[PDB]
């Protein structure tokens, strides 16, 4: 059984874009590392969130705010001792420029040919991130850095390091400097998982909080 | 369905 959801934000760019309408395959068992997962937001389960399951139960996960890379050690209730091969391709320009605005503290995303410049805005960087045996793209913002003082600090771990409790997950957005995720709010209980996002049903050209120009039928199909 | 996912 499939459940459709609309994508209002850029947190999962470039993989999912604002105005995408996705289909979720409801989960039993269990997300694989790197799965795109819809889940009930722990602190407000009236809200559905969509993120990538980067950390599974037992993983020691560490995030470097400067290089903006993950380190993952599985089977590590304490505290372990076994590295997942996590590798990154070289940074390259992405298809998007992010431009900030006022009246509505906000930002807009614009797909800009890589041979072009947008007058106002900052071009996001792109890399591929491989977590063991699965690979996806991530966008970073060169002038942005995570303020570790705002991080969720797990009891008894140092900052920017987490050990995923049994029965729980660590979620991260692909638009890494524009995603409020487990780094800020902690783990996602297994019960809170709705399902895996497997396809784009429909897509509309749109910005956050407005209507759409037109469509993106090229996007209908599996999620890559 | 047809709700948002943040
Ligand atoms: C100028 C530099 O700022 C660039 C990006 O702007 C944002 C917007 C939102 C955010 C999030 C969603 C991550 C807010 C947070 C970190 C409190 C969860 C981070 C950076
Ligand atoms: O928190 C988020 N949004 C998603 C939808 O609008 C309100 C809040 N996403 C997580 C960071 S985001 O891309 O702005």
């Amino acid at each position: 059984i499939y459940e459709p959801f609309q994508i209002p934000s850029g947190s999962m760019m470039p993989t999912l874009l604002i105005g995408d309408f996705i289909l979720v395959e409801k989960f039993t068992g269990h997300p694989k590392r790197g799965d795109i997962v819809v889940f009930k937001y722990p602190e407000d389960p009236k809200l559905d969130y969509i993120k990538r399951a980067v950390g599974l139960p037992g993983d020691k996960v560490t995030y470097d705010p400067v290089s903006k890379e993950l380190t993952i050690q599985p089977g590590c209730s304490s505290g372990c001792e076994n590295a997942l091969p996590v590798t990154y391709s070289n940074v390259e320009p992405s298809d998007f420029v992010q431009t900030f605005s006022r009246r509505n503290a906000t930002s807009g995303f614009f797909e800009v040919p890589k041979n072009e410049t947008k007058e106002n805005g900052i071009r996001l960087s792109e890399r591929k991130e491989t977590l063991g045996d699965v690979t996806h793209r991530i966008l970073t913002v060169p002038i942005a850095q995570d303020q570790v003082g705002m991080y969720y600090q797990q009891p008894g771990q140092q900052l920017a390091t987490w050990i995923v409790p049994p029965g729980q997950y660590f979620m991260m957005g692909d638009n890494r400097d524009n995603s409020a995720d487990s780094r800020y709010w902690g783990f996602v209980p297994e019960a809170n998982l709705v399902g895996r996002a497997t396809a784009i049903w429909m897509s509309f050209d749109k910005q956050e909080g407005e209507w759409p120009t037109g469509l993106r039928l090229s996007r209908i199909g599996g999620i890559h | 369905x047809x709700g948002g996912a943040y």
